[PDB]
RNA sequence: GGUGCUCGGUGAAACCGAGCAUCCAAUACUAAAGAAACUUUACUGGCUUAGUACUGGGACCCCAUUUUUAGUAUA
């Protein structure tokens, strides 16, 4: 049951959003809406996550399989 | 007294505690060694019922047993709490905190005290003119857990104008140390 | 946003229109969305392995094209002596294969 | 030197031993007794010296 | 109700919104009977006098009035016809900040039914909402 | 064996000979200052129709743990 990776989706866009979140998005590798990456689950990606939790969509690989 | 443990809580759990009809607290005094502090919340009823009864700014001066009750080894749990700044609202003036002392028959729990002046009625110096004035009302002082005193009657029957109580001279019970003792500062004043 | 006054109609006369359910039925998904975004989180960081898990990536096209450069760039600067020297150890390497 | 030191340490600390001992016995003389004679022990008040103390000559 | 100084100074702002709702400045100190603000509202020294006298129509001579505020900031209105710029204008009249959870009107041992007739009064001819608040 | 208050001694040093307070070798109260912990809440970051749309951090003061003192007591 151990998290080993983590599905990160974007929902909402670029536009609108200020450079600091944007550039949090373009540090976790997004650039389009509906795009799902697939990142790791250390504490460095899981901080870039929860700066921004109200623009993606996270899920645990288990839940994606 | 009927309150949870409350495991883990900050500002969120508070709100939601709120809106689920609970008042937070805890009870502070170091029962086993280090302090080992026990986070409660209560109902607004029972708030309510205490800040009524008893009021805001007194209600300290007694010793209410308090029921840890679960939501058998969880249903039990009686401890002996004195309390200690209820947290009222400054807009709405609703009780958000209670804080709590744990209060064992044998303490040396500091108490404040309230003051009730027994005869307002008759006094040479109230019937020439006026009235009295009270300046330190509630005064503060030491007891003991199993002899907290509810009330603090001060004798009133014989002031005047330029005749004033001061805290020196007060009931004190038997073991029930009085905290400030080398003040000489004016309780009461025939104020005309 | 917030202004009933100064000759541009950004609301009407009164000075918004508030929620209607709609509004407030995809605040609700986005807030429940977000919610399960940070208990993923909190979950993530409670059971993360010890020793993490590494994945794997290309070189981005920028060290790629950069680094496609600097090895053309070493086939035109090679002395004369060089691919028979490395012949002779493509030889030995595979006579103990 | 410390001959002349050791005259006005030696005098001085011999007359303040005298004085500190005698602190201890008036510190212990007025406590086996009662309080009236406590109250004629502790009257801080002396009366004024007659001036016909006539000092060293 | 005008700033007892020497100095005609000068403010910068004019607020006083911020709460004070757990055991700060929110219990009597002087009194027993109190009357408190309920929102941030900052009131000019007219008001503060025709609310005392009004209240104070109601108060008999064995009753203190313990006055918890008092105008001592000074407020710049430039005059009609000046245009936009040019400095600050002159001191026209001095205000309060009042805060959420402030007791300005404090009383002694008149009766709370003569207390409460009093704040219906004081409500009356005030901007911003009053409460009532008991020693306990 | 410890710090000081100073008499002197040289080398400018610092220690030496004295002689009192505890450091050890006390308990029991009171008034100061600091230390770390913590309920509640202000205050804030993000989000925001301006907070019965939320969520992270989080004081000050009081109470309670305790240290450096000083003052008042004990046989
Ligand atoms: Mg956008
Ligand atoms: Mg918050």
């Amino acid at each position: 049951q151990a998290v080993k990776s983590l599905f990160v989706t974007l929902r909402r866009g670029f536009a609108g959003t200020p450079w600091f979140h944007r550039r949090v998005l373009e540090s976790l590798g997004l650039k389009y809406r509906h795009q799902c990456v697939e990142k790791p689950n250390n504490s460095s990606i899981r901080g870039m996550l929860s700066k921004v939790p109200h623009l993606v969509v996270i899920e645990t690989d288990r839940m994606r399989y | 007294a009927h309150v949870r443990p409350r495991s883990a809580t900050g500002g969120t759990a508070c709100k939601w505690l709120r809106r689920a009809g609970r008042v937070p607290g805890r009870v502070h005094s170091l029962p086993g060694a280090n302090n080992n502090k026990l986070l409660v919340h209560f109902s607004e009823g029972d708030v309510a019922k205490l800040i009524r009864t008893f009021g805001r700014n007194g209600c300290t001066a007694r010793v209410l047993q308090l029921n840890l009750v679960a939501p058998s080894g969880t249903q039990l749990g009686m401890l002996r709490v004195k309390p200690t700044r209820v947290f009222v609202n400054a807009v709405t003036q609703r009780v958000e905190g209670l804080d709590l002392i744990y209060c064992p028959p044998e303490r040396q729990v500091l108490v404040d005290v309230p003051v009730r002046l027994l005869n307002d009625d008759l006094a040479p110096g109230v019937k020439k003119g006026g009235w009295i004035a009270l300046f330190k009302r509630t005064v503060r002082y030491k007891a003991l857990g199993g002899a907290i005193p509810p009330y603090i009657e001060v004798n009133v029957r014989n002031m005047d104008l330029d005749q004033d109580m001061l805290v020196r001279d007060m009931p004190i019970p038997p073991g029930t140390k009085l905290y400030e003792k080398d003040y000489n500062a004016p309780v009461l004043r025939c104020t005309t | 946003v917030f202004k009933t006054t100064g000759g541009r109609s950004w609301n009407p006369p009164s000075g918004l229109r508030p929620l209607s359910p709609a509004q407030r039925r995809n605040r609700t998904k986005n807030l429940a969305l977000t919610m399960k975004n940070m208990s993923i989180l909190k979950l993530a960081e409670a059971n993360q392995p010890e020793v993490p898990v590494r994945l794997y990536k290309p070189l981005n096209f920028s060290r790629m094209q950069w680094m496609k450069k600097k090895l053309e760039e070493t086939r035109a600067a090679l002395g004369w002596d060089m691919e028979a020297r490395a012949l002779q150890e493509q030889a030995r390497a595979l006579r103990v294969g | 030197a410390q001959q002349l030191q050791q005259q006005r340490v030696a005098e001085h600390q011999a007359w303040v031993k005298d004085m500190t001992t005698k602190f201890k016995l008036q510190q212990a003389a007025l406590r086996a007794l009662p309080e009236r004679l406590r109250v004629l022990a502790m009257q801080p008040d002396h009366t004024p010296y007659p001036l016909n103390r006539k000092f060293l000559f | 109700c005008q700033a007892g100084q020497l100095s005609k100074q000068r403010v910068f702002k004019r607020e006083g919104i911020n709460d004070v709702i757990m055991p700060n400045t929110t219990q009597l100190r002087y009194g027993t009977y109190g009357i408190r603000a309920m929102a941030s509202k900052r009131v000019g020294a007219a008001t503060i006098e025709a609310v005392r006298r009004t209240l104070r129509r109601k108060i008999k001579k064995t009753a203190r009035l313990w006055i918890r505020l008092s105008a001592v900031v000074p407020v710049t209105r430039k005059p009609l016809g000046i245009r936009m710029g040019k400095g600050k204008g002159v001191i026209d009249f001095y205000a309060t900040p009042v805060r959420p959870g402030q007791i300005i009107f404090e009383m002694d041992r008149v009766p709370r039914k003569v207390a409460l007739q009093a704040l219906t009064a004081a409500q009356h001819k005030f901007p911003v909402k009053l409460g009532f608040v008991e020693w306990s």
